[PDB]
């Protein structure tokens, strides 16, 4: 259902009424928790 | 018994699915009407109570315009109509829409198919994923879907055959972004990741097949010839049988490094096959040839950490070990110090099959090579460059953040590439 | 699925809206009776993006014809394809508009909005899943420029998620079809900077030369220019209506085109375009289409690419062709004349393709490009506006409709803030 | 079983009843001679809800025509369907009512009740199981309003178990059919609030738009408007006469509609209504019936529902259809535009169906709305009453019949409370 | 000897009576004229002195408008004309009328039938109550009837198949109230109560049956497929013949918890059978699937106290015990700790019959699951919200209080629901 009559009247349009705003560069909520372990550091030398 | 579940995501996912599934219906004499005139197919199909063999795959997408073609083409009586999952609207080449807006309401419909598809196989070898990194459906949903597959199944083997953004040839402008975001979701969730670019397979169509009019219907016909050569040991008897578990075991040195290239050989027209002999030693030399790689990377800039080999046709092991012995002496080909070994070779008595109206030649010998090399750190750096080139201006960002995202997702997925870069030089320690 | 809805507001809108529906009706093999008479089943597959199945198997458009002074509608009510429209989808007021932005936006507009909105929603629900809107304008006039943006300000608030295209016809640079073209331009552009997702700009000037030089036509009637505008407007939905080895929906075209929420002023073209004679000389290959589409003539707008830098671009090819050719071609272009393109974008084109060409052809193309030379039109017009507004000529006409002067300066500054956006990203 | 007795009061009632009994008769396939000439056994099984058997296969209606100045009865006594009525059911007075609620309720009306009640009981007891009464009034004049209400108060006490309906036609907002209209209105309303189970309101104004906008008529005569009102009075008792997979008796239609015993004023519509040109384009599907019935145009009363909230509603679909499409649609609206429906009622629509559409259609519907915008009929009436009762204009006619004046104010307090009952329950 | 009494109350009561009794007449070759061209029918029929096989059921209602359809339909030579009980005036969706005013004057008649319907009965398994909660006749008469059945037999078992008000789909406004009042009367009087919602069975017709114009006649063709599967053991040979008492012992742990869910599988179109094998393994995974429930409850939010599985067709127990075993291991399905068991399984060799013109497919394996779960508190707490949302204003109360009721019967029947929901939490 529409709007009642006489209420679709034109309104004033300011400058930059519809302009997106970058929130900020910020650390996200969840890093998603990598499951795979890192590569060893090429100096473990377990062999004896 | 030896059964796998094939998935297709996005457009390229199903546009290769129309090639692979045109190949198998042909490789087992399966008429387009399901039926035909055991275990030779039971890897990919399932008899019903009435004659037919239905494939155990899933075509998933957010565009009806590509799924309905399957519903109208000659291959419409094949698929259970429920497996061909579609969507009202598409992702519109945006990683957010494929990950936060649309993807969230259809996965449950997809998973209920996978579950209904898991029970019908007694022994599951592993999932096969045909992804298309660079769009919204391929990257956004492939991200979201691969995660849910890890929670429900865990350590089950998920391969990845994901077409990657090419350096020069690029049919998009935002495909840098939705590629980067995809990496973490594939890295931590896919078991093995084969890669291939739309450009690298263009030149192979240029020199070898000599078809100056190549389209996507040609490239998809190549990937079919790869997987058929890869899963032959799953459904065709042959010496040195090699399964998926045996495949990733002696090919992936670390949990991180699971990216690798592919090479098929021979690739010859129906007439030069008469100017030729195609010996097993010649083919395997053209397999290690850089020009026969399916990725625009250079193997002579890095080192081979492992190689796999699926031969096919009239081949005997005495000839495999002989030609491989030559390459080990070749100096052009390097090998990282800590693999004196480096080849897991497979044989299959069943030669590859040719599609009527296809462009390859009927040959009784073929080779499909897959190598985990450290040179692949190149194609992985161009993305690092272009992403930062645009992200330093916040261009195209208002789309991503405007669809249920924030800015942190960029830096995480950005660093996940940075860390992954050094690993591709860490493993090249040489000490 | 992916249903559109088409608006035709104004004298231009109601007239080019005729030729548009004349082309699509042929493309899907339907007669002005409204019955289908095509050959393939492929026609009926995606017909529901523009039409509505009726009793007895008819297909009527889903257009909305809105215009004051229904005179020009009495023409299209009497044209050859005038039997297809629902008579209910006709909105008209008994008063003239006066080529005046005010009364088309404040007084006369406000008396018909109750009907037009009650009309658009009758069909915005007939869509199983609405894709987005699509309008046609005439920025100089009062109906198309007053009621046009007024309706948009309403459309944007009830359907913000969806997309609205705009094939607005802008004022001409040299000739002026109206003496109050500036006021009607800026006051409308200010409305288009806030309430538009995409906005092509087409100029009657460039349409003449293309019909003079390239097409060698002797007497270009407006019926001929709209056989051009109709050609490109049909060329956008070929991925929606027809299959394609690389489809490209309407949404993935903007995302891939506008880097910032304001720079939604594009530039279009169509290929091939030859005289009756030269058809027998030049071949129809993909390198041909891309040679004429990148040219500085086929630009339906009067903005020169060789002055600014292409932020992005597009191309919608139609025909069974080789998708390697299109990719290497569009790469070569950026490669050779590599100064017309910005550098913080590696590859700044998209390239669709469709299995289905037009009904009479075998290979066609269609171009959309978002350059930085578009800032020139807003510079040429922002000078004419501030020229006569400085002395307040013809203003007693606007102020007589309850307008003010802030509704002018707001319109101008919001335009000057836009011309700078197109200058920073022009690093020469 | 489940019989119904019908009253027609006043000039308007003796004229709506002309078309009503013409419509119902055809629907049951009976001739203006009164002989059944239908085809199916479906007409006969529930014929006794309106008629009575007679020697010779006649079927005489169960109506009661009452009126002062029998002049208008001589019209219907002479029309095509005037030969069906029993002559003893014509009760009339030799004098006139003079558009005066007083003498139509106090002097002259009081002289006919002694005879009218012998009529109503003579055919109320022939009913093996009476269901209820239904009347057709006109709240402007004297005979319909005055005698109508006086007839009701006698009916309300003699038969309190059974239920009385009321298709009262109320005044028009923009034009005055009579001059003393507000006096006759309230003095009748003050009788309806207490002595009516349900009461629909209609307006000759809204009955013009539907013919000027929807039907796109040219010369809409009362002979056509009564063909509209007769379409809803036939649309109510379909479930009583024809089987359906979800029947709805006349009583279960109130308990689902009236939350509090005083808000028994409703608002009606009918669907489908198309032109003789548009019937070629528009289709007949449940999504069409459901939107046109819900719109703010088919409301046959001149009260915009978009100024208040819907307490409850109803819908009486006709024609073999899918009971699911009906249920999901009426649901889809409530949660779609959730600002016009109250919150302390979760699901506020009832939905009926019938296996039998109208005589010449395939799908049809009928709407009943209980909105808190019906208060707007009362404000506009409460002011016109207080503008002239303030100066005691035209009152020597009402007091000349011995009337008091507190009967005028009591008629205003009773109203000016009913206008507040419709506001507590409208939390906007 | 293995016989039951099938009662149908209300409209939906007899609406399913037309589906169930079109099944048994077809499942046993019983022509509509009684006779056919032992104990295969003695469960539902009674051979007279010569040939005729009359059923043993009772159609009870207040509006003749439906029970007369049975009198004129093709099944009119079938029923004893006294079984088809009907009334004069209806309950009008008002629990009071169906309980206090009208209920009390026909139960004395209905009860005499049962006494004359049980004397020929030699060994009575249990009564079978098809009821529709939400209407005056369904809720009022049903409640008043059950209490009369408890004090007459008591030791006999009453099974309650009661359609329950769905969350979204609601064909009434006051259906919250009379749905609440029904509990206090059914709970203490029914031995076990199955539930199913008109909404959940709608989606089953969307995914599985792919029928886009569903109707009440479609859904009833599914319920009949349940009872046919439920009482197969009573009349058809088979491994593990499961009677009613056995079925009832190992399903109801406590005298309170007897509200259970249902399912069915496979439900497929007659063409997708060509794309499946439908093994015993595959079906039982689908019976426990949440989308295959006949009620809009989510068993994943609760725990299972027991399940009962009635298989049919070419099924051997070696595969039953296997498919059940692979379900106790599945993580999603949570079984409350105090039952490590939980499955009573039943097999039959008589595959499910298919009716001409139906939607299902001829199959050789079919499963009907009936689970007692603690997630059933969901659908039972929604009612506790809508009742407490409308009763805060005493809306529609003046109808209930005017029919020999009071205000206590509302708060009383409200606590009984809270007293019940705790019982669905003490079992945690
Ligand atoms: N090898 C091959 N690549 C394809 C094919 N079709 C598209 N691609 C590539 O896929 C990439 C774009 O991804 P798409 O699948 O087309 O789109 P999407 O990922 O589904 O995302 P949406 O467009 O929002 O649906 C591009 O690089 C294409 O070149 C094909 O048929 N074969
Ligand atoms: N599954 C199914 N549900 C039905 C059917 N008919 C009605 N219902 C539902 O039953 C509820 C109303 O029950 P009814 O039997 O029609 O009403 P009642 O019990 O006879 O009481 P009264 O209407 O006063 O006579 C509604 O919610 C319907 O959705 C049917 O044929 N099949
Ligand atoms: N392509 C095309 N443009 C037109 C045509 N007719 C008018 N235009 C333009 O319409 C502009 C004037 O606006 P118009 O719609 O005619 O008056 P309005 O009703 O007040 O908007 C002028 O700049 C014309 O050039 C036509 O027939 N074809
Ligand atoms: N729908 C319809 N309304 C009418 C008709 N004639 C009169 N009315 C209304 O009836 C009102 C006057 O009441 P009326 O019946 O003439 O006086 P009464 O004899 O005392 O009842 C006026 O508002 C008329 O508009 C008609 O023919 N059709
Ligand atoms: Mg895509
Ligand atoms: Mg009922």
């Amino acid at each position: 259902m529409g709007r009642p009559d006489g209420a679709n009247g034109p309104a004033f349009l300011h400058a930059h009424e519809k302009e997106p705003k970058l929130p900020s560069p910020g650390p996200p909520s969840n890093p998603k928790q990598k499951i795979r372990p890192p590569v060893p550091a090429k100096e473990e030398k377990p062999t004896m | 018994m030896r059964e796998v579940i094939s998935i297709h995501i996005g457009q390229a996912g199903i546009q290769v699915g129309n090639a692979c599934w045109e190949l198998y219906c042909l490789e087992h004499g399966i008429q387009p009407d399901g039926q035909m005139p055991d275990d030779a197919f039971n890897t990919f199909f399932s008899e019903t109570g009435a004659g037919k063999h239905v494939p155990r795959c899933i075509f998933l997408d957010l565009e009806p315009t590509v799924v309905d073609e399957v519903r109208t083409g000659t291959y419409r009586q094949l698929f259970h109509p429920e497996q061909l999952i579609s969507g009202k609207e598409d992702a519109a080449n945006n990683f957010a829409r494929g990950h936060y807006t649309i993807g969230k309401e259809i996965v449950d419909l997809a998973l209920d198919r996978i579950r209904k598809l898991a029970d019908n196989c007694t022994g599951l070898q592993g999932f096969l994923v045909f992804n298309a990194v660079g769009g919204g459906t391929g990257s956004g949903l492939g991200s979201l879907l691969l995660e849910r597959l890890s929670v429900d199944y865990g350590k089950k083997s998920k391969l990845g055959f994901t077409v990657y953004p090419s350096p020069q040839v690029s049919t998009a402008v935002v495909e840098p972004y939705n590629s980067v975001l995809s990496t973490h979701s594939l890295l931590e969730h896919t078991d093995v990741a084969v890669m291939l670019d739309n450009e690298a397979i263009y030149d192979i169509c240029r020199r070898s097949l000599d078809i100056e009019r190549p389209t996507y219907t040609n490239l998809n016909r190549l990937i079919a010839q790869v997987i058929s050569s890869l899963t032959a040991s799953l459904r065709f008897d042959g010496a040195l049988n090699v399964d998926i578990t045996e495949f990733q075991t002696n090919l992936v040195p670390y949990p991180r490094i699971h990216f690798m290239l592919s090479s098929y050989a021979p690739i010859i027209s129906a007439e030069k096959a008469y100017h030729e002999q195609l010996s097993v030693a010649e083919i395997t030399n053209a397999a290690f040839e850089p020009a026969s790689m399916m990725v625009k990377c250079d193997p002579r800039h890095g080192k081979y950490m492992a190689c796999c080999l699926m031969y096919r046709g009239d081949v005997v092991p005495k000839d495999v070990n002989a030609s491989v012995a030559t390459i080990k002496t070749k100096r052009t080909i390097q090998f990282v110090d800590w693999c004196p070994t480096g080849f897991k070779c497979g044989i299959n008595y069943q030669p590859p099959t040719v599609v009527p109206g296809g462009d390859l030649a009927k040959v009784q010998r073929a080779v499909c090579m897959i190598s985990n090399s450290t040179a692949i750190g190149e194609i992985f750096s161009r993305l690092d460059h272009k992403f930062d080139l645009m992200y330093a201006k916040r261009a195209f960002v208002h789309w991503y953040v405007g669809e249920g995202m924030e800015e942190g997702e960029f830096s995480e997925a950005r660093e996940d590439l940075a860390a992954l870069e050094k690993d591709f030089e860490e493993v090249g320690a040489e000490s | 699925m992916r249903e559109i809805v088409h608006i035709q507001g104004g004298q231009c809108g109601n007239q080019i809206g005729a030729k548009f529906w004349e082309v699509v009706s042929d493309e899907h093999g339907i007669d002005p009776t409204g019955t289908y008479h095509g050959d393939s089943d492929l026609q009926l597959e995606r017909i529901n993006v523009y039409f509505n199945e009726a009793t007895g198997g008819r297909y009527v458009p889903r257009a909305i014809l809105m215009d004051l002074e229904p005179g020009t509608m009495d023409s299209v009510r009497s044209g050859p394809y005038g039997q297809i429209f629902r008579p209910d989808n006709f909105v008209f007021g008994q008063t003239g508009a006066g080529n005046n932005w005010a009364k088309g936006h404040y007084t006369e507009g406000a008396e018909l909005i109750d009907s037009v909105l009650d009309v658009v929603r009758k069909e915005a629900e007939s869509c199983d899943c609405l894709q987005g809107f699509q309008v046609c304008h005439s920025l100089g006039g009062g109906t198309g420029s007053g009621m046009g943006t007024l309706l948009i300000s309403k459309i944007r608030e009830e359907y913000p998620d969806r997309m609205m295209l705009t094939f607005s016809v802008v004022p001409s640079p040299k000739v002026s079809d109206t003496v109050v073209e500036p006021y009607n331009a800026t006051l409308s552009v200010h409305q288009l900077v806030e309430n538009a997702d995409e906005c092509m700009v087409l100029d009657n000037e460039a349409l003449y030369d293309i019909c003079f030089r390239t097409l060698k036509l002797t007497t270009p009637t407006f019926g001929d220019l709209n056989h051009l505008i109709s050609a490109v407007m049909s060329g956008i939905t070929c991925c929606l209506r027809f299959p394609g080895q690389l489809n490209a929906d309407l949404r993935k075209l903007a995302v891939n085109l506008i880097p910032f929420p304001r720079l939604h002023f594009f530039m279009v073209g169509f290929t091939p375009l030859t005289s009756r004679g030269s058809q027998q000389y030049r071949a129809l290959t993909v390198p041909e289409l891309t040679q004429q589409m990148w040219d500085a003539k086929n630009m339906m707008c009067a903005a020169d690419p060789r002055h600014g830098r292409y932020l992005t671009a597009s191309a919608l090819f139609r025909g069974r062709m080789s998708t390697k050719e299109v990719d290497e071609q569009m790469l070569n272009v950026q490669n050779k004349n590599s100064s017309y393109f910005v550098e913080w974008i590696p590859n700044n084109v998209k390239s669709s393709v469709c299995d289905i060409p037009p009904k009479g052809l075998k290979m066609s193309a269609t171009f959309i490009g978002n350059s930085t030379a578009i800032q020139e039109m807003f510079k040429r017009v922002s000078e004419q506006f501030t020229a006569m507004f400085r002395r307040k000529a013809f203003l007693h006409w606007y102020t007589g409709e309850g307008m003010d002067e802030m509704e002018f300066t707001e319109a101008e500054s919001n335009m000057n803030d836009l011309v700078s956006e197109y200058q920073q990203y022009q690093d020469a």
